[PDB]
Formats: C-alpha cells, structure tokens, sequence
C-alpha cells in the first residue's frame, strides 16, 4: 500500500 | 560580434543561474518518453533483464524564461544538466544502479521549457520465461518521482507507443511490443494521487 | 505568479537559515526509527554464502535545530532537500560483504517540527547460508542494522512494526518470502556500561 | 626557467578567466571537430549478448578564437598542456554503447597559440555488435556511430582527415585480426527538419585469428 | 525519424 | 541541549584550527583485527576475500582538551576526512579495498583517536588443502606505506585475532587466526620497518 | 615538537602556494617496477593482470628549500594530489588501472620527489605457451601521454624488474622480468619519444 | 607512424 | 632488499 511506495510513505510519517 | 553572441549567452546563463523544486502551490508537469535501443541481457537465474534506452524528459519553469530581445535574440541554449534543477524520475523495480551512457546536457528555450534526453542502461526485475517461444516474454517497470505525488509533479506521455525506430536490428531479442502508459494510483489512506509511467516490453529471442 | 515567486523566496530563505549540528550526544540523544520494505531477493550464492536483497530502508528522526514556525515563512510546513544537504544517521548493515548500492535518489523531507523522512532504495549483499532454500521449510537468514559509532546513549533505534512490509515483493522472484521480521535488540557487554541497539532483519525464504 | 613558468601561469589564467567565457558553439559561432580513431584491440566479442569491446585512441581536434594568444606577449610560449577538465571539450558520443566508456589514459589537452586544441583519450568501449561469422573467412562486420549529443550540423561540424582507421598499432596477437576499419563522416537528414546531423561511422570487419 | 535522435529531438519540442 | 551543541561546535573548530608523524615526533598506532568472514577462495587465481573490522588507535597531543572548558564533553564523533589518519595498508592485496562501513572516528579528550573501518580485502592466497582436515594457511602483512618504525610504531594489544563475530555459517571454518607484530631490519639501513602479519588457517566447513 | 610541526606546516604552505615540464624546463623521471604477482591470464580475451609497484622519482627546482630556514626539516610526506606528478601511462592496458595503495609522495629539500603507488593492471597479452616449460612472453610499454623526450626524459636505474617480493605461491611462475628504456623516433619529426618496455616471461606453476 | 602515438600526434597537428 | 619495500625505498634515494 502507501507504505511500500517511497513517495507516499515519505509524505505520511504518522501512518508509515 | 561573435564575441557579442558569446557575451550575451554568458550573461544570460549567469543571470538565470543566480528554484527549490515543485510544491502543491507551484506544481510541475513532466513529460516522459522512451526510445528503446536494445535488450542486452535476460538472466533467468536471477530474473533480471538489462535494457538500453533513451529517456526523454521535458518540463517548463517560469523562472527559466527570458526575453530574447534583451539577450541578442538568443532563443535557447545548452547547459550541463548539473547546473539546473532536474526531476527525480526513477525506475521503481531496478536491481542495480542506473548506468548513464551519454553526456547529460539539457536544452533550455526562452519560454522556460527544458528538454533532457540521457541514454541509460537499466537492470530491473523481470521473469523472462517464455522468451524462447513464439509468445515470448513480457516484463514491465514503472517510472515515477521518488518524493513527489501527483499534486507536485504530474507525469505525462505524448504517446503510449515506445519509439522502436532505433531498436538494434541484430539484438539477441526482437521486440513484439513496447508501451509506456500513464498510471494513476490511489491509496485508501490518502487523498492525493501517485503517478507512474509503466513500461511494458513483450520480447523474444 | 507573484505569489509563486514569493513562496519560492520564503523556501530559499527558510533553507538558508536552517542550512547556515555536530551529531547527537549523551546530553542530546536522538531516536531513529527504521522500517524495511523488501522488494526482491535477487541472488542467493551457495558457493560463497552471500545473498543479495533489494529493499527500501525507511529512516525517520527529529532534530530541534530543524524546527521552524510556518508563520514566519509564508506558512511553509515542509520541504524536500537532497539528503547530502542535511545530517543523516550512520545506520549500517553489520554483516554485509559488499558496499551497498544506492538504487534511488537520496532526498529527505523535512517538516516544520524538525522531523525528517528518508527512504533510500538499496541493494545489499550480506552473509547468508541458503541451505534449505530448495525445501518446504526454506532457508533463514539474518542481518543486523544499527549505528556504527554511536551507542544507545546517543542514537536510540526503534521500529513502528515488527513486520517487514512485503506488499511490494516481486511476485515473480526466484524466491518467495515465508516470513520477514525486523526486531529491535538491546545488547550489553561486560566492559562498557552503555547499551548497543540494533534492528535485526530476519528473512525466511525458499525457491518458488 | 622561472620567467617562463610565470609566463605560462599568467597566460593560462588570462585564457581560463576570460570575460566572455566560452559557452560552447552556436549557429552564429559554429565549430568544426575533427575525429580520428587509432584502433588497438578488439578485446572481447560476446555472442550471448551481442556486445563487442573495443580499445582505441580517439583523437579530437577543434579550434577556438577565444583560446588564441600572441606568443610575443607571453615570452614566446607557443603552446601548453592542460587537464582536459580545465577547458571546454566537445560532447562526441558513441550512439550505440552498452556500458559507460572506460578511460584508459590521462585526459590532457594541448592548446596552441592559434587556438587549436588537440585531445586524445584512450578508451574501452562496449557497443551493440553481432559477431556472427567471426569464425569464418568472411568474418564479422560491426559499426558504431559517433556524434554530438545535443548539437546539429549547424553548430558542430564533424570531420575526419582520412576514412582509414589507423591500424598501425593494432595488437598483433589479438584474439581477432582486423580485415578492415573505416571512419566515415555521414550527414543525416530528417524529413521534418531543415538542419542536418553529422556522425562519424566506425565500421570494423574482423575474424578470429 | 527525428524523435529517435537525441540531438534532433531536443531541437524540436514541437514534434517530439 | 543547545548549549551542549554549541560547546561541541566550539570545541571542534578550536580543535580543527598535525602534519603527520616525524622522526622528531614519532607516533604509535595500535592495530587489531576482528575477522568476520572468509567469503571466497579462488584457486584459479590464488586470491581469497576476507571481511573484517580493522581497529586503529593512536593519540595526538594536538587533539587534547579540557572538558570543563567545554561543558564536560569527554569525546566526540567526527568524519575520518576531518582528521589525520594513518596510512596502514595490506601489502599483498590484489584489488582496491572495499569499505563496508561509515568512516567516522571517535576522539577522546586525552587526544586518543579510535577508528574502526569494516573492509573487504582480496589478497594473494593459495588455498590448496582447504578441502582437508589440515586446511589451508594464508598470511597478509599490514603496515605503513611511507613511514618507518622511527616515524610510526605499529603495535598490537594481543596476537589473537578476535573471532567472536566470525560468521557461524561461513563456507570456511577458522582453525586459527593470529596478528603478529614484526620488526624487519634492512641490510643497507638502520631504521626498523614494522608490520602486523595476519595469519589465518582455515578449511571448508 | 610543536615548533617542528609549525615549521613543517609552514614549509608545506609555502611550497604549495609549476605548470609541468617544457622544452625550456625539461624533466627527468626515473621509473622502476617491482613485480608482486601475475594474478590472472585470460586466454579467451588475451588479457593478463599484474600487481606491481611503480616507482617514480623526479626533481623540481621549485620544490627546493634550505633546512635551516625551516627547523632543519630535510624531507616531508604529502598526498600525491598536493603536488604535480608525471603522466606515465601503460600504453596497452585494457582496463583502467586500479590503485592498491595510498598515494603519498616524499619530497626532499633538494627538490627530489619519490612516489611509489601499488597498482593492478590488465593489459594485452596472448598467454599461449603458458602451459609449457618455455612459458609465455608478454610486454607492455609505459611512457608519458603528452610529453616527448624533450620535456620528459624517462630512464631506468637497472633493466632488472625487482622480483625479490614476487608471490611464491602465485598461479604463475615468473621466468624473467625486464624493464628496458626504449627511444623511438618517427621520420616526420625530430623529437624522440621514450618508453620503458616491461617484458615478463612466465608459465603455470 | 607519429599519428598512432598520442604524445607525438598531439605535438604535430600539421601532420595528424 | 630495501628497494622491494615502498616505505624503505622511499626513504633511501641513495640506493633505490
């Protein structure tokens, strides 16, 4: 999901 | 006056070089296109395939525009890609560092548009099962920004056909098809989209 | 457009103030959070007992010296910067057999509270015996990650989860993952009173 | 001796710190690059990937007015050696390499008072090549084009002084003997577009020795 | 054609 | 915390504001090896690859300070480029050393430096007999590249190589591993030349 | 002692704050090889790999100094990147040279410089006959890349390549190794071109 | 000849 | 002898 996508993860610390 | 053309160009370059990347308020469109030269190697013991291609990149910055009238009618110039900002477009499933096969030089035009076409060799994850058959093997790799979502960098292609007109005619592998397709990804956690260009190559020995 | 140039000036001004930190100290300790996204086991060499992994190594940490009030900088809440423009932690695999290969840009995201997010893609060769990889039970290998020169008194290590993210594992790899875990560990030695933290990456895998 | 060293350093400072610096060539101020190959060895021919590895010297010559000086003003200095990194050099590129080029020699250019630059790096190149036939009397034929990466014929003109690759230093106990090697200027025209594009085509025919 | 030649492509954004 | 930081930055530029050892001011360097793995033994070229930690310790008076002048700082971490380091070299390597670890040193207020790079080393080794109970034996000497014993004095704190981290599933088991100071005197010349000889006896597990 | 260091740091500062040789200011470079190992002989490509020390010595008047103006300092060590070094090159290598040691030079108060880097070199060599008792013979020339004999005079002190440290358990037994100064002239031109020709005879052990 | 030797070639533009 | 050792050789121009 988001957390394995480096562009998504890096934008959502609280989540990933 | 040949010195005056050189003077105008040096003046313009130092002027422009003296931009933090895109933000949600000032987003950027990057257009991407591939010219596939060669499938060099398909390794079935590690499932890696090695590709040689040109990656055309184009975008436009207002901070790079200028009036040719103020600069001796200079309408464009060449510059080392290291002196300007360049997008962070990356293969997502590579297995080795990209090797650059060409100079890295961009062309800036007076309206602020930039073109940058580096040649590259890429190893990436690919199962070449079927490459010894009529059907062939199919493999795919996504390219996209590493730190920017669709709200900061929008990714686009001018066509979904990979340019195969310079494909090496005596390659160990012939191309059956090659497409470059914009994908928009949505995660349920997150309102912003993520954009990649999926490169799909169908090939056989 | 005038507003767009104004935001660019705020940002340049913000970076300039921040970019113009000697590392953590016992008096000013630092917490680094690690997580691994495992993408592929590329190679498993039985003749040398080395194994090659491709992964993302997510690193988060927080520095008071990177803090800023968004109000004083055009309501800017965060920015991208080259990882080479800020201090980064020296997190290192302890049993690699080759220099790590970088597979991505190295760009960090800094938030106004001082938080930094940094996710390099990497390829790592490390010591691993793949005996059993051709059986139902599979093979098991392990590698520790941690600071090379800082004890737990200066850099503390954490995970947000013990599960290695496998949702992007290469579905047509020569190897499927049976399990992958990432476990914080605290070690103490005879001599030295300070603890040593590492994160142990344990992967169990077999031929597909 | 010290007077000449001082003259050399003041000359190099003057040239390298010129006020209209050299931004590369333009349509208004084009440039001619002369190219010659000295082929030393075909190291490897790999029929599992259709790559062939060449070792050669690539001689490059061009001339800039902004590198001209009067020798009488600089203690009769007629030329100097300088690291290639300290001057502009052209972006001439193999168009079908499969690996980054490996440099086998220092990268040092000779600049003469008339503004001529000469630069001869030794290189090892991997490029696309089908070696089929290399084990026959006819041998194998392979070709690689060299040219500018970003400049048309209207900014960089490409020339050779001879179409004959220099084989006088070819390695006599190579795994492959050379049957012929030519270097030929070629003009590419595209329908869309008026300006031409120049390459030099290196064609090598060879067989197992 | 022109789009597949990098020196030509970078001179013709309007087509490539 | 900001004051402690400012103390450290003050310390470093005071400290950062030594040209190497001389016959007037000799230096003692202590070497120790932690052998982690024997990766590979190539009998087709007689090369063997070791992974190890190389511990290096020395002390400089120019690096000593008073902790009270600097807020009770006892030690600091710094980039190995920021300080002088010794030129200790394997004498029979066949490939450039590959560095597996950050290159950061710890300086302590008495002026002592500790530096522990992790390395992979190819070196000249005939491994004949590695498939026998007796095993194989190989040695590589380490020492300064330009300094004699009168300028750098090489010492060990023990002649036992640390095997407590040796990879338990290595393809090769260690039978023994010693690190032995050697002083060599040359016919022509008075000065001693000093090396630390790493001897390793090993066999297939 | 700190006075010795201040004298030396001052001396290095003064010297480091020369454009190469010229026809008016020519330079003599003495070359000597120490052959440590023939690592590998590839008969599929006719490449051979050597590990050797390349000893280089030359003397510049601009590096002179009086010890009495500098605390009786007679010599110092410095990074080889801090000084001018000659462009001596293997003429028939097939791979970029690999450096196996520090690159540190020793400058003496008379202006003479000594520099001995360890290197691995792949060069063109047909190893036919290596599996016989007569063995194989191969040769590689070293010489300046851009200087004629009028600017850089190359010379040897002996034609014997030092084999006293050759690796006794190498895969290849060395039968001879010579380093001969050659002076070459071309009919076009008056100036000489000088190389040192390294000839090694060897066979499988 | 002189033109296959890089030190001699760079010293004789008139010939190479 | 001494000329085989780079640290020795580099100290003795006299014989090496």
């Amino acid at each position: 999901g988001c957390c394995s996508h480096p562009a998504c993860s890096v934008n959502h610390p609280e989540l990933c | 006056d040949k010195l005056h053309s050189q003077a105008n160009l040096m003046r313009l370059k130092s002027d422009l070089f003296n931009y933090p990347g895109p933000t949600k308020d000032d987003p950027l469109t990057v257009t991407l296109g591939f010219t596939l030269q060669d499938i060099v190697k398909a390794d079935s013991s590690t499932n890696e395939v090695d590709l040689v291609y040109y990656e055309q990149q184009r975008w436009k910055l207002n901070s790079l525009m200028w009036d040719p009238n103020e600069y001796g009618n200079i309408t464009d110039f060449r510059t080392s890609a290291a002196d300007i900002w360049t997008p962070d477009i990356t293969a997502y499933s590579s297995t080795r560092p990209v090797q650059v096969l060409s100079p890295q030089i961009a062309v800036v035009t007076h309206d602020g548009s930039v073109m940058f076409i580096p040649a590259q060799r890429l190893s990436f994850m690919c199962d070449p099962t079927g490459v010894d058959s009529e059907e062939g093997a199919t493999c795919a790799v996504k390219f996209g920004s590493w730190v920017y979502s669709g709200f900061e960098i929008d990714l686009k292609t001018d066509t979904d056909q990979v340019d195969l007109s310079s494909y090496y005619a005596s390659s160990k592998y012939e191309i059956l098809s090659a497409t470059q397709t914009r994908q928009v990804q949505h995660y349920s956690c997150c309102p912003e989209p993520y954009i990649d260009v999926n490169l799909v190559v169908k090939f056989r020995e």
